[PDB]
């Protein structure tokens, strides 16, 4: 009954004009099974007593067609999460298997307790071990279903939720003991220099300025385990994972306008490529990878010894945006920085007015001529 | 007690008996990351090490203690979930 | 290649009558096509097959009442195995009679 | 001794992953995403464990620790 | 609204001085000056007290007065299609002149405690005659403050049981239950106003 | 020397611009946003159009944060008390300034997109009308940036 | 040496950062969860999607207590007065806009939710509208980073 | 040493996480049991369901007993002034917070359960909105717990 109303409704879609013998009908199909409909077709009549093949024609006056897109286990779920913003364009490049990785790990970035991951990954194991028992089992527990739905997402994520939670070496504010140090034991103060903060300890707080011979030396590892135990660890945690989440930032954003590029190639769009995407990507770089570069030169040129008096990088990158470095206060880094900051800002300005106007410019000089 | 209580009785072993074992063997170790766990006083700061290293230990057995008590109630959910 | 939204290709086609039924429950046993609606107009009395889906629409309703009755007297329904559709030929009527 | 071989053991490891990888993927539907799968995760996860080993480089500032703690530190390690 | 909006707009106006004033006496180093010291050294310890007695009458009154024409103007109301209310409803009021009698009680005592001191330096009038004047004020801000809403809950409640006793004769005396508990607090804000008083002595 | 309490002018200024030009924002963002909600039902297609007022009051937080930054930028401990009533006087100027310009932006907005699905024309009357509430807070910024660098 | 006062202004900082934080957090859930609840009575399909303003309003209670811990963990006895005052107003540049976002994604959120009940292709829209909302949250969060590391 | 008066405003913590998460907790349990009430006459089975918001609401005056009780430990007879601010600050920190997450709770409660009521399906999406209010409870907790410990 279910099959049979169905195929009549399906039926009811199609056309029979006062005249028409046939029916005639249209179809959207993949293009790589336009062969498997066809032999449907042949087999829908070889189960009949009709001897027409039904065969189809190729259509080329065509709209734009619906989306579709092969899905499994460990990309439905993610495919879903990006169609649930919005449908992807016809021949479009497509978010999911990218967001296949990027999505767990940016949850994880997020996410990022070692325990947690443990636990995550515990609870979306016992889904997919169950997997074939709970397929059969009751939907009507909303929750329930959408965690089994979720299933195989969540345990990538949970997955890499350790990877991060490991690197930042936290479950729960404790540390794992499977990493060496860069903490310096009581007897390393003791050396005459600096003997007496080893007594004032017994009655108050001290901090170690990270001095050459006093300092346990550069670290190999993820976050040293001292930091959990630490009074002043925020102060060291946070200048890491904001300096860490903005350079991702640019970089995840950098990978958004290099794909533009890839878009716009397989569509074939000279003026999305030369008005927007060359502009955008100049414009975007050159604000974006002075900071990154930055970051990187101050946790190479400044260390304990030179700690004191050292600039801030924040101050730097907004000076340059606002040209409004006062020649003074805080040191410049390098020989001509002044030079290049004027410069990148410069040419990112230069940028705009190919996004903002000259596209609109060419189209209604196109527009014009093609009379 | 029903199925509900027996799942519940289950994950709560599972993860209470890694997370408890997992301090038994940090706390054993004697890592300098543990010590504010320990309810040390002024008096454990004479002689030497051998007072904290001592509630090191008691503090480790705490800890098999209650992931005993999680295997108890393991053994015990593992039958109930096939019971009920 | 699914790193981008996939190539699609629009066809017309010339389906048989006496194939039509057939054709359409293999593409829908396939469940690799999506059909464009040819009939804007379409509606209860509009639709060209009222008949055939009105008594769908009844043969269910007979099967929910004789079911509710089945339930009530818990007698089981024994679910057994995965099926085919009826076929084209007018055999609908002895499964209504 | 430097941090530049830690550093060339992860690069190559996460290098290997993003290349070599995708070189020995098999041939079916989900190559490509496979594929992206493996490039994407040794590119990010690269970069997550470089900018926090970069940011470990060259301490600022030691560790403020408590009374409790300094003495502690004679004999825990 | 327009008196809310003017008691509102004299709220804020006068919190936005304070926020700024406090402020002020920070930033600028002025802590010398906000001397809450001199406040409560200079002000009288007879005004303290005199503001106690005078809110132990009158606020115990207002609580009373609404008590009285809450339960009064429903008594009447009901009064008209039931006769029977114009009696037993009346206990509601005579609790509500019970907060009031609270009131003439706690504040006749302190009244009849105070006493001049014949002198006028923060040193010579001293802890016991200051600690008269404030305890004294508080004591009598609390009976007055405490019969003030005890007076209004048995008013409200005293119209709750006429307003049902118009509709059936036997609700009253379980009703009656609620205005005991809202008359407690009247009853409470005494005990603790004698306490409040009952160390005091100035000279 | 200085008194000590002299950057407390300087940090009032950056919270001035930044706070009173946020509170412009969010109440020109949450009116146009309501008229978006309740025209959607009529006009779908034009959500996308109807953006710009939203736009519009997130450019007055911009104004107000490029004030408090600069505003900061220029704080010291020893700072002459003159320069913190500069700054005080450029955070206000902006600050609220740009809650003039979002609560116009708000009321603009509003009834600018419920008008518009009812008559598409009055789009090229809106945007004007909205261009002459955002350069309030143009103005604020034009101001707030001279006498910070007085 | 320097004012015993000092350490005060700082602390309010912190508080500010949290508090007015939770109230924008608050108003903003407060308004949404309610546009939710009375959306859900025909929508059983949309009551999980609907809770992106929900979620983003909590994001300002988190923008508070960064700076409310960045602040807390810089304080100590010493304090120059100038970094109790770069603490202030840091407290108060995130504190009090993300009342101001607060407010915002509170209203946005509610007739975002409502308006989407009544045509589904909203969706994308009320997150637009509410990213503008949130911002104004993240540039309180910027001055106030700049400001607590002047 | 320390001034005298100094452990007023210490006290002042102590009191206003209690006080203002009192009220908080209040408002919450007020305007979601008022719901409760409303919703049960049609519902009488979803009532112990519907106890959840009135449950958080109780567990912001918890918020508020911990931080009250760690300040009204701390205190003493010659506390450092720092300290004392330090302490009005974990107090106002919970405690207003803790209002604010009333609040949400409050509101959140009620229209959560009237929806639930009509639309059994709300149940799910009201219990995480309420952890959203809850948590603001939570957040001004944690500074709260950092300054009194700081």
């Amino acid at each position: 009954v279910r099959k049979m109303k169905a195929i009549y409704h399906t039926l009811n879609l199609c056309n029979i004009d006062v005249t028409q013998k046939c029916l005639i009908a249209e179809v959207w199909c993949p293009v790589t099974d336009l062969d498997s409909i066809q032999f449907a077709l042949r087999r829908g009549t070889e189960h009949s007593g009709s001897t027409v093949p039904s065969i189809l024609n190729r259509m080329q006056t065509n709209q734009t067609p619906p989306t579709y897109n092969k899905t499994n286990k460990f990309t439905h779920g993610f495919q879903n999460i990006v169609d649930a913003y919005g449908i992807g364009t016809y021949r479009e490049i497509n978010p999911a298997p990218y967001t296949v990785i990027t999505f767990p790990f940016l949850f994880a970035v997020m996410f990022g307790d070692f325990g947690h991951g443990i636990l995550m990954t515990l609870f979306a194991v016992w889904m997919v071990l169950r997997e074939s028992r709970i397929l059969s089992q009751k939907n009507e527990n909303e929750m329930f279903s959408m965690v089994f739905s979720g299933r195989y997402i969540i345990l990538l994520m949970g997955l890499f939720s350790i990877y991060t939670g490991l690197i930042y070496n936290d479950c729960f504010s404790k540390s794992l003991n499977i990493f060496g140090s860069s903490w310096s034991v009581r007897p390393m103060f003791t050396i005459g220099n600096w003997t007496e903060e080893t007594l004032l300890g017994s009655s108050v707080l001290q901090l170690n300025p990270a001095i050459p011979g006093v300092f346990g030396g550069p670290y190999p590892f993820g976050i040293d385990p001292i930091w959990n135990i630490a009074t002043n660890k925020l102060t060291f945690l946070n200048s890491f994972k904001m300096k860490m989440s903005v350079i991702l930032g640019i970089i995840h954003m950098l990978f958004g306008v290099s794909l533009s590029l890839f878009n716009h190639i397989y569509f074939k769009k000279p003026l999305n490529i030369y008005f927007g995407f060359i502009p955008e990507i100049i414009f975007m770089s050159s604000l974006f990878g002075y900071l990154v570069i930055l970051i990187f030169y101050k946790w190479t040129a400044y260390d304990a010894h030179s700690s004191r008096n050292a600039p801030s990088l924040l101050i730097h990158f907004i000076n340059m945006f606002l040209f409004s470095y006062p020649e003074s206060g805080n040191a410049m880094l390098y020989s001509g920085q002044k030079g290049i900051q004027c410069f990148l800002i410069v040419v990112a300005m230069l940028c705009v007015p190919w996004m903002l106007l000259f596209k609109p410019l060419i189209l209604r000089h196109q527009y014009l001529r093609k009379k | 007690c029903g199925p509900k209580l027996a799942a519940c009785g289950i994950v709560l072993s599972a993860w209470g008996v890694i997370m408890l074992i997992m301090l038994g063997i940090f706390f054993n170790v004697h890592s300098a990351v543990l010590i504010e766990d320990v309810p040390f006083t002024e008096k454990d700061f004479e002689n030497g090490p051998q007072n904290i290293y001592n509630l090191y230990e008691q503090v480790s057995y705490n800890c098999f203690i209650a992931a005993g008590l999680y295997l108890l109630l393991g053994g015990f959910s593992f039958c109930q979930v096939r019971l009920n | 290649e699914l790193f981008r939204s996939e190539e699609m290709t629009l066809a017309q086609l010339f389906l048989q009558s006496e194939a039509a039924y057939c054709c359409v429950s293999e593409l829908e046993e396939l469940g690799k096509v999506q059909f464009r609606d040819l009939n804007p107009d379409v509606n209860v009395f509009q639709r060209k097959f009222v008949n055939e889906v009105r008594r769908c629409e009844e043969m269910d309703r007979k099967l929910r009442f004789v079911e509710k009755e089945i339930r009530k007297a818990n007698i089981p329904i024994m679910d057994t195995g995965e099926n085919p559709e009826v076929p084209f030929p007018r055999d609908m009527i002895d499964l209504e009679a | 001794h430097s941090f530049a071989l830690p550093v060339i053991i992860f690069t190559t490891f996460w290098g290997l992953i993003g290349i070599a990888g995708p070189w020995f993927v098999p041939k079916g539907p989900n190559r490509g995403v496979i594929i992206t799968m493996l490039v994407a995760t040794a590119v990010c996860c690269y970069l997550f464990w470089l900018i926090a080993i970069l940011a470990q480089l060259n301490p600022l500032f030691g560790p403020q620790l408590k009374n409790e703690t300094i003495w502690y530190v004679r004999f825990l390690w | 609204t327009g008196l809310e909006l003017l008691y509102l707009g004299i709220f804020v106006a006068f919190w936005a001085c304070m926020i700024v004033v406090g402020i002020c006496y920070t930033i600028f180093d002025l802590g010398f000056r906000f001397d809450v010291a001199w406040f409560l050294t200079e002000t009288s310890p007879f005004m303290w007290s005199n503001l106690g007695i005078g809110l132990a009458i009158s606020l115990s009154v207002v609580g009373a007065a609404w008590g009285i024409y809450i339960t009064g103007s429903s008594i009447i109301g009901g009064g008209v299609k039931a006769p029977r209310i114009k009696t037993k409803n009346l206990v509601s009021i005579i609790f509500c002149e019970a907060v009031a009698i609270y009131g003439i009680i706690m504040a006749i005592v302190i009244s009849n405690m105070a006493e001049p001191f014949s002198a006028t330096d923060p040193k010579a009038i001293g802890h016991r005659n200051y600690h008269a004047g404030y305890s004294m004020f508080g004591a009598g801000l609390t009976v007055g403050l405490s019969n003030l809403f005890c007076g209004v809950c048995v008013g409200i409640v005293g119209s709750g049981a006429a307003l049902a006793d118009a509709q059936n004769p036997s609700l009253f005396v379980k009703i009656l239950i609620v205005e005991i508990f809202g008359s407690a607090i009247g009853l409470f804000g005494v005990i603790v106003a004698i306490l409040q008083t009952s160390r005091v002595k100035m000279g | 020397n200085n008194p000590e309490y002299s950057s407390f002018f300087g940090v009032m200024g950056a919270s001035s611009a930044m706070v009173f030009s946020a509170m412009g924002a969010a109440y020109g963002t949450a009116k146009s946003g309501t008229g978006i909600a309740a025209m959607s039902v009529m006009r779908p297609e034009l959500i996308m159009k109807s953006i710009i007022p939203v736009v519009m009051a997130g450019i007055i937080a911009i104004y107000g944060l490029v004030v408090a930054v600069l505003i900061a930028n220029s704080l010291t401990d020893g700072i002459t008390l003159y320069r913190s009533f500069l700054q005080l006087g450029a955070g206000l100027s902006v600050g609220l300034s740009g809650l003039a310009a979002g609560f116009a932006i708000g009321i603009v907005g509003d009834a600018g997109v419920r008008g518009t699905a009812q008559q598409p024309r009055l789009f090229v009357g809106m945007i004007l009308i909205l261009i002459f509430a955002e350069v309030l807070g143009l103005y604020g910024l034009i101001v707030a940036l001279i006498l910070s660098t007085k």
